[PDB]
């Protein structure tokens, strides 16, 4: 019961940076290196 | 290894040796493991009865022993069509 | 191939699990980066 | 009957080895697309 | 002809093919039938 302010935080913070990203990083990571005339997508052996 | 000589050839459209037979071990078999090792010595005494087989009759082609352990001994020697990587593709040609 | 006199010569990797686009490695004996063979890399191991 | 146990998986497989070495067959394992070559050619030594 | 036998319709899905995964190309016989060699009688039927 006493934790319940800090969590009370952790819930606000996460909503405020989660707002954050949302308005800056919205929908930049959509294109990738694809072989050309492929849909396969061109990475090396131990790369996400 | 030996390094043939290749002479060039008709009823072949490509170089062939009649010195000695050309053996052929699949890609992802090591040539070295003592049951190809094996095969290599005891078939190294074919060669005499491919020479003799073909000259008793010159108008012969391809004559193979193609063995259980992957191994395909042809005579008259001739490189493959296909390296392993020596070209940018590879050969996957089990004699079995 | 599960000793090291077996582990030499190539082999056929498989891209995409596609049993139709394969490429030639050599195989080789590989040791573990963190492994357990002295006192000293066990413990080094354990601290990781 | 020749069977053949394909996968990595945890079941059992003594049934599978009786029925192929009961009938006059075989038993194959068949772990990954690399022994598929290997394994699905070789009943033609227990015909022979 | 020193062609292969053919079989149904060709169909290839060209963006699903890394450009450097070598293929396997074929294995088959040539083997053509004698009444698809020529014209089929009832007759010619006969005669094979």
């Amino acid at each position: 019961l006493p934790l319940f302010h800090i969590a009370l935080l952790v819930l606000f913070m996460v909503i405020i940076y989660a707002i954050i990203g949302l308005e800056l990083f919205k929908g930049k990571m959509h294109k990738t290196c694809y072989y050309i005339g492929t849909d396969i997508v061109a990475t090396v052996e131990n790369e996400k | 290894r030996i390094k043939p000589v290749f002479i060039d050839d008709a009823n072949f459209r490509r170089q062939v040796s009649y010195q000695h037979a050309a053996v052929h071990i699949p890609t992802d078999i090591y040539e070295g493991s003592t049951i190809v090792l094996n095969e290599l010595n005891w078939t190294s005494a074919l060669d005499d009865v491919f020479k003799k087989n073909r000259e008793e009759d010159p108008s012969l082609l391809w004559q193979v022993f193609g063995s259980a352990t992957g191994l395909a001994r042809y005579y008259p020697a001739s490189p493959w069509v296909d390296n392993s990587r020596t070209p940018n593709k590879i050969d996957l040609y089990d004699v079995r | 191939k599960m000793t090291e006199e077996e582990c030499r010569g190539y082999y056929y990797v498989y891209k995409d699990g596609d049993p139709t686009q394969m490429e030639l490695r050599p195989r080789q004996w590989i040791h573990n980066d963190f492994h357990f063979d002295n006192v000293l890399s066990a413990m080094m191991s354990l601290f990781t | 009957v020749f069977t053949f146990s394909v996968g990595q998986h945890n079941y059992d497989r003594g049934p599978i080895q009786w029925m192929a070495c009961e009938n006059k067959g075989y038993y194959y394992e068949i772990p990954s697309i690399g022994a598929i070559r290997i394994n699905t050619q070789e009943y033609l030594d227990v015909l022979g | 002809q020193p062609k292969p036998i053919g079989v149904g319709i060709p169909t290839i899905n060209l963006r699903k093919r890394r450009p450097n995964v070598q293929n396997p190309k074929s294995q088959e016989p040539v083997t053509l039938d004698f009444l698809d060699a020529e014209l089929e009688n009832d007759i010619k039927v006969e005669i094979r």
